[PDB]
């Protein structure tokens, strides 16, 4: 087989971390028209029959925690998983409302080796934010 | 025995070093794109394919539009990296 | 108009952060295999899903050997980042 | 179209660099079956019908010029333009024989509004080097 397995009895989770307000410590701005991504999310994962489950501005320690737990579920009769962040960030790095907190350590949770139930299953994250402060003019 | 970092994919709204970019009234590009190219064609085409659509689209269907001169007429280019072993057909 | 960083893809041989195995007879694994992809299906897959073949097998019949326990039965996966605009057919 | 235009009078150049031999500076060993690879890719890439050209043991310097020299090539009969380059490396870097090099430096001269014969074409960059020196034990 040249594809994944697709036809377990539940098609996945489907985590959306929707951050629109942080603290003034970070020096970030409200991340207006978030939430209409995080709406439209939520409806086209549904029709795929995705398992939802929304969250909204939460700090760098509640994401590290939450993934931590989503890592420990058993996710035997589940096909794939899907992680949506939409917040602010910079090269390797997103942001929770209270600060940065680095890709790397959200990812791990999902290695091979850290979650069982999940190996040789296809785990997709999708990525909203800034990956620095470099511009694209365009060209032609 | 596989790869501990296999069977993992980044779908990222921007490239490298960049800048995203995001409408207040209708969303971020890259995600109504997403959103978008997954309603007319997760029962056909590849997952990679579709990504594939997506990065036409929101490079070429997207411009900023702002009064400061120097956020405005910018572009976008989502960035795909994937480390699967299979294709991945939601159907 | 389109972004001055569209229509570029990197194949890596490995994941970031990694090392990337070579053998001294036969060469590297990632060139090994993208050639013998791209020998058998560049006339009729789409280059990301050869690149997808590509992974597979490096991280399916590749792990290394090595007298050295440190660097004995370690495993690889490439690593595919698109910026493409477009579906790929060499022919 | 949702495909790339292939069919110009010229598939494309495809230049490797083939680096296996290292100044005792580095403290880089030397890149035994790197050969083989050159090899293998050039007899790929021929039967593809690209222009191949095969560049062993450069500097940094050397491979920066030829790159520029690359870019300032005339494109416009070409469909594609393919790099591979085989050396040693670290996250975001390549080694001449002579040291490192950032990739980034490599690449910006086939940026859309640098190599303007190569704009809307596909530019395909072939790495087989280290990103790191972690190691992945496998699992299952
Ligand atoms: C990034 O997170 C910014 S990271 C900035 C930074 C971080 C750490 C250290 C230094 C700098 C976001 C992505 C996100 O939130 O999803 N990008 C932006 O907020 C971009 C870039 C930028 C914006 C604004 C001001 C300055 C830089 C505010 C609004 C802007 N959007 C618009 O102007 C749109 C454009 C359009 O759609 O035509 N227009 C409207 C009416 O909304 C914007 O997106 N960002
Ligand atoms: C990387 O360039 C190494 S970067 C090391 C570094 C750089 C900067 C700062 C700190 C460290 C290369 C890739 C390349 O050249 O293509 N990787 C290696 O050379 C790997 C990892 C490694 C190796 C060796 C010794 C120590 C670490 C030498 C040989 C080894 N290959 C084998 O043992 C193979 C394995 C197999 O095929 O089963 N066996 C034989 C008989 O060749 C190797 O590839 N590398």
């Amino acid at each position: 087989d040249n594809s994944y397995k697709m036809d377990y009895p539940e098609m996945g989770l489907c985590i959306i971390i929707n951050n629109k307000n942080f603290h003034k410590s970070t020096g970030m701005t409200s991340r207006s028209g978030t939430d209409v991504d995080a709406a439209n999310l939520r409806e086209t994962f549904r029709n795929l029959k995705y398992e939802v489950r929304n969250k909204n501005d939460l700090t760098r320690e509640e994401i590290v925690e939450l993934m931590r737990d989503v890592s420990k579920e058993d996710h035997s009769k589940r096909s794939s998983f899907v992680c949506v962040l939409l917040s602010h960030g910079e090269e390797g790095i997103i942001f929770g409302t209270n600060g940065p907190v680095d890709l790397k350590k959200i990812t791990n949770f999902f290695r091979g080796d850290r979650c069982r139930s999940l190996t040789g299953k296809p785990k997709l994250f999708i990525i909203q934010a800034c990956r620095g402060t470099e511009l694209d003019c365009g060209i032609e | 025995k596989i790869p501990v970092e296999a069977d993992f994919l980044y779908a990222y709204s921007t490239a490298p070093g960049y800048y995203s970019w995001r409408n207040s009234k209708d969303g971020s590009w890259f995600i109504q794109s997403l959103c978008a190219m997954l309603k007319q064609y997760a029962d056909k085409l590849e997952f990679m394919h579709i990504l594939t659509r997506v990065n036409r689209k929101v490079a070429t269907e997207f411009e900023s539009f702002s009064f400061d001169a120097t956020f405005h007429a910018k572009k976008q280019i989502p960035c795909i990296v994937s480390m699967l072993t299979k294709e991945l057909y939601f159907y």
